[PDB]
RNA sequence: AUAGGAGGGUGCGGCCCGAAAGGAAUGAGCCUCCCCGAAGGAAACCGCGGCGACGCGGGAGUACGAGGGGAGGGGACCGG
RNA sequence: AGGGAAACCGACAUGCCCGCAGCCGGGCUUAUGCCCGGUGAGGGGCGGGGUGCGAAAGCGCCCGGAGUCACGGCCGCGAG
RNA sequence: CAGUUCGCUCCCGUGACCCCGGGCUAGGGGUGAAAGGCCAAUCGAGGCCGGAGAUAGCUGGUUCCCGCCGAAUCAUCCCGCAGGAUGGCCUCCCCGGAGGUAGGCGGUGGGGUAGAGCACUGAUUGGAGGUGCAGGGGGCGAAAGCCCCCGGCCUCCUGUCAAACUCCGAACCCACCGCCGCCGUAGAUGGGGGGAGUAGGGUGGCGGUGUAAGCCGUCCACCGAGAGGGGAACAACCCAGACCGGGGUUAAGGCCCCAAAGUGCCGGCUAAGUGUUACUCCAAAGGGUGUCCCGGGCCUUAGACAGGUCGAGGUCCGGGGCCCCGAAAAUGGACGGGGCUCAAGC
RNA sequence: CCGACACAGGUGCCCCUGGGUGAGAAGCCUAAGGCGUGUCGGGGGAAACCCGGCCGAGGGAACUCGGCAAACUGGCCCCG
RNA sequence: CACAGGUCCCAGCUAGCCCGAAAGGGUUUGUACUGGGGCCGACGCCUGCCCAGUGCCGGUAUGUGAAGCCCGGGUACAACCGGGUGAAGCACCGGUAAACGGCGGGGGUAACUAUAACCCUCUUAAGGUAGCGAAAUUCCUUGUCGGUUAAAUGCCGACCUGCAUGAAUGGCGUAACGAGGUCCCCGCUGUCCCCGGCCGGGGCCCGGCGAAACCUCUGCCUGGCGCGCAUGCCAGGGACC
RNA sequence: CUCAGGCGGGUCAGGAAUCCGCCGUAGAGUGCAAGGGCAAAAGCCGGCCUGACUGGACCCGUAACAGAGGCGGGUCCAGCCCCGAAAGGGUGGCCUAGCGAACCCCUGUGCCUCCCCGGUGGGGGCCAGGGAUGACAGAAAAGCUACCCUGGGGAUAACAGAGUCGUCUCGGGCGAGAGCCCAUAUCGACCCCGAGGCUUGCUACCUCGCUGUCGGCUCUUCCCAUCCUGGCCCUGCAGCAGGGGCCAAGGGUGGGGGUGUUCACCCAUUAAAGGGGAACGUGAGCUGGGUUUAGACCGUCGUGAGACAGGUCGGAUGCUAUCUACCGGGGGUGUUGGCCGCCUGAGGGGAAGGUGCCCCUAGUACGAGAGGAACAGGGUGCCGCGGCCUCUGGUCUACCGG
RNA sequence: GGUACGGCGGCCAUAGCGGGGGGGCCACACCCGGUCUCAUUUCGAACCCGGAAGUUAAGCCCCCCAGCGAUCCCGGUUGUACUGCCCUCCGAGAGGGGGCGGGAAGCCGGGGACGCCGCCGGCCA
């Protein structure tokens, strides 16, 4: 696994159709919801980007490991839903390189990853009034693996945010 | 890999008509006429194939020199040489 | 014989040479005084503004100013 | 005197239009000069003509006289 | 001493032994117990003179001064890729005689990039409803077929995409016309002729590619082919484009000393020598009751917090400025140097 | 004599050799014969260092790619 | 490299092989116990299979096969066209490996455990026999085991999994021989621990003869800029000749 | 005339044979890739035909602007025709690929021509079509060089420098966990952010009118990411020891076996037997074992010459110091007149010292036992440095003896 | 000049899809029958020929709507996203920023929209 310093950056253009690209690996992160989907929560946590940036799968896997392990211990199945509202689109190559080096130098896919504009949310995790620190943990955790600065944000079931109106009371 | 220009060469949307005006367009542009002199656009229209000039002219006005058959002859200012072409009047439009 | 840059460039100072071919006793360097003057251009002092550095009106487009002319003194250097 | 591989054939000493310089007439301007209208060599464009290809139309080349010789110079090609 | 010698050590020393005089074998030839060895200091084809001043797209050189104008390394073709040809760009001369367009305004047309979006094409998380739908799994029946789960296919909701997607769509660019501006009878636009050089470019912004450096194009601004004044020195960065002798004022930027110009002024910040860096050079993720501030909640001047008693503001959160930790390299030393703390830093 | 030389090479050591020791035309000394011209001299505890040579306590290859170099043995007689 | 020894090939003489433009010639004042041409290389024991390929030799019934000749057409004559005859050489057939060369590859077993070839299936011209083998041949490799040392990428012995050994481009062994490469033992020693003395010649000074290589001009440093490792540039440091 | 697909209904007949109805913007098809275009058609089904023809003109593209042989395409005039009632269309395929100079040759056609003239056979010329050059703007065409030679090239590789850090070395953030409970005594998954230039790679910026390689020996110096020595903190630290971390670069970090080796492995000691930079420090200091010429052998590959980052034996190391640098030794000037003697010490240099072991504390603290410290106090070895010749040893070309 | 009449057209969805109500002087249709003209790869179903027994059920004509599709205007998101020129403005980098000039797409709310226009003829007057 090459370092991710390699793929943060987003001044490439998109490399997404696999009509066209050869040999693109499947995905590694196939669950996207956990917990409860279908019940209702007063508050939401969402984990957003402060500039953008691509995040590959294996972070976007390993956050969602960490969370979800960390939810189901603290707060249980039923009380919370976690999910992940991004998709590694990109294709992310590699030159392969006795041996020629920077001949014919075009990579071959090793990798997928997800590019996020400025201020895009991650994942959110929906949660009542008891379990807000828990879901707050949770997101910081998961801004923990990601190659960018993230910041949390709290809102309600109308869509306003609350958060400094929960964290002061 | 250098590609030589042909006449269809990265004419995929220049060429290419809106889905609502699939179909014969209507006969007014068909039978317009010009006059020697007269300025005229150069709008090609990609159902109808014949007497169409090089794609590369589209979008430029001319000025109608003469008319040989059904096709008038506009001449156009490329650089500084003049180019002749035999364009259907289908293919253009009138200047103002 | 306490001083650093390819050995030169600009300006001048110290020492030295300076008959002819350059100027010059029909007057040299030098000293004093008077007139005009482009672009530019102060200050003393008075009045006022500003927390302050400071600025504004008068003085004043004055003193001065590249250069262009004139008069007096002295008597051998100036250019190189 | 050109056209054509060849046989071979064989053309405007100006019919017309536009028009610069020059010339002529008029207006303004102190003058220079500007403007309007004619005539306009050279210049441009039609019309007509010789020939080759064509059944023909039609196209290519050519047609209303400027060439030739010398001195000097630049350049291209071959010779070291 | 010597263009292969000297000393010590070593080997053969009656044999296929060593040496001398007279002869023969001559250059694609001789000779070779074969190393391409030897053939007069020369041998994978000797030497001398001649062809001959051979040829090269490769290396080097090319001699006085002033004046005017002043490039290019980009396209197509070549057994073409260190070389040529046709063009583009430069220069000199002439014909012709009234228009021309680098900039702008308005107008008549063209476009599908950025952005955005799911209406086609292809991707993409979960849920709800419909469809037995040729699927699978069980139970279930002699056999005709049922009951569920899952799967497939449609609609809707929810969460996401596209260089080789577009129901939309800029900035902007291009063609033409009228006008403003500028150039032109002291002759432009244009046409004819003579002579070239140029076919390695670089820096900088943008695009594709690459871990990056870099490679490949594009834009024509600067170096190339450019002085002077600055960035400490610098090709490219800033001012600025330059005949000669003088005077003055400004430009980049600078004013503690080096070093011309203020230890200049008002308000605030920093205590780390952080910094003293416009750019050619400059370290991050994660943290800090370190300080200076802004906004929003709870209690809230003997009703707050700390330890029913005191008796004035505490409690939390999200942010902004400077600074601190994170922070290890080899000759002795780099804010240019000295040094600088209500600065000579921000 | 040849090699550019009054060249430590090659041509020619091509032919010849008194005494002692000794197997010996070996090494060493010496007679005859020749030379002091294998041609710059003088000084010196006058060094370091280099070339050539002698010796080295205890250990005995631990050196090194490798006992390189040096060192041990050495002639003759008798057993084996 | 040569060598004596082994073996193969051509040749009965106006031969075989070779020089040359030819004339003539070398072997040759020679005659198969000879002349010429390859390969191996004393000596001892041996030298297995393959002629499909490429070479060489013999045959060549048959096909093709140039000129010349003959026949028909054509040309008032020719050029030209068609056919027949048709040598050598190829096609074809046979010998030849001490001629050039070659001598393979998958499954399962005999489970008195497991693992080996007796064994049955593609396959070629045939599938490497006797010997030797981690080799001057072994990539993995410093193979594994044993001996040598306190310690062994060495050396010797053995095993065989021979990447890629092997029988006259010879196989194995071998006394004597060797300034050939290689390992060990006794002895020896300044090779070393660890260097110290002494001698002769240079070096050094004095009197003489008297050059050459080389030389843009010059010539101190640290950190930097720079065509990317500066005596000469920038900022500093130091320095009498 | 309208397609693909779908729905509902039908004898065998079912998922799928043929048929009726409805929805159906093309989700089909159009010879072949893709793009574009096509619905009373350019698609499907039929009728009639050969315009896939002859003689010519102009224009666009390859090849913008801006030059072009050859080729492709478009707009037309005329002739002879085809379809249609007519308008109208037809110079191949709905548009964009499926292809080619000179010379020579073959064919069609109907003209000109061959040396004084005419006839015949034959030849030459003009126009049209065809045979190909795929390196496709058009040579006919296999290799080795280590015996190599020449002209050049930092326009271009190997060593070294430079840029970069993917890789390498060394850290950091979070904490699933493993640790009898306990994430942080210790290890720390999955992810994420870095430093160094000590491994390798990438680029080709300096150097091809030469900057001499690896290893070893000799010698000097520097960094800390510290192996030992000095001082500390945490502990799943009883003691003796261990594990992790902090300050600290004054000193030390050695001897041997195979191998050319660096490295790695092994042996006996030791407090420990650290990693690196200095042109992978150091060949005008050495050696020449490996690598990398010319000789030769083996194995493999090649018909062969020959080759192998495959082994193997042999295979040359030039110097009179010009400047500067360092080590020592001298002559001068200056230091406001000259000379002799004794002093001061601004600055520079040092490691002048470093480190083991033994006795005792003490069989004590600690500990169930086994085992087993420390402060203080004494002694001594080794490495390093500066001196000396009384003792011992070496030499002693003075001297004496055999 | 009137007509809930027709023919030929222009723009080619603000005009289409889907719904509700009304109408036939004339005219347009549905409809009746296949000898003749014409045709079925069968079928007078289409096309064609000859007509007016019946019907306004629908094609057609007139009025209306906003469920789908499309599209014009206004307000919010918003001068947001993006962008031309200059810069000694900040940022480690990515990138951002200041001045002057332009400026969306989508979504939400309220209106619009169930076409407009040209030539001629028929019938009545």
């Amino acid at each position: 696994l090459r370092p991710a310093k390699i793929d943060r950056y987003v001044d490439k253009p998109a490399y997404t159709r696999r009509e066209y690209i050869r040999g693109a690996p499947g995905p590694k992160i196939t669950i996207f919801d956990m917990g409860n989907p279908a019940g209702d929560f007063e508050f939401e946590v969402s984990l957003h980007t402060a500039e953008p940036v691509q995040i590959r799968q294996n972070a976007l896997e390993a956050a969602r490991q960490q969370v979800n392990r960390y939810l189901q211990k603290n707060v249980g199945r039923s009380n919370y839903h976690f999910k992940i509202r991004v998709y590694p689109f990109q294709v992310l190559r590699e030159n392969p390189m006795y041996g020629n080096g920077m001949r014919r130098p075009f990579g071959k896919p090793i990798g997928l990853a997800a590019r996020l504009k400025k201020d895009q949310k991650i994942l959110s995790i929906r949660v009542n009034r008891q379990h807000l620190k828990f879901a707050i943990e949770g997101a910081r955790r998961a801004a923990m693996k990601f190659p960018c600065k993230c910041y949390y944000r709290i809102y309600d079931k109308e869509g306003n945010d609350v958060t400094t109106k929960i964290l002061s009371q | 890999v250098q590609k030589a220009h042909s006449f269809r060469r990265k004419t995929r949307k220049k060429l290419s008509k809106h889905p609502r005006r699939r179909g014969l367009p209507p006969l007014t542009r068909f039978l317009q006429e010009f006059e020697v002199g007269q300025r005229v656009h150069i709008v090609i229209e990609p159902s109808y194939h014949k007497g169409m000039p090089d794609p590369r002219f589209h979008g430029r006005t001319g000025t109608v020199v003469g008319k040989r058959g059904e096709a008038y002859i506009v001449e156009i200012k490329d650089g500084s040489k003049v180019k002749t072409l035999f364009i259907h009047p289908v293919h253009l439009r009138p200047q103002k």
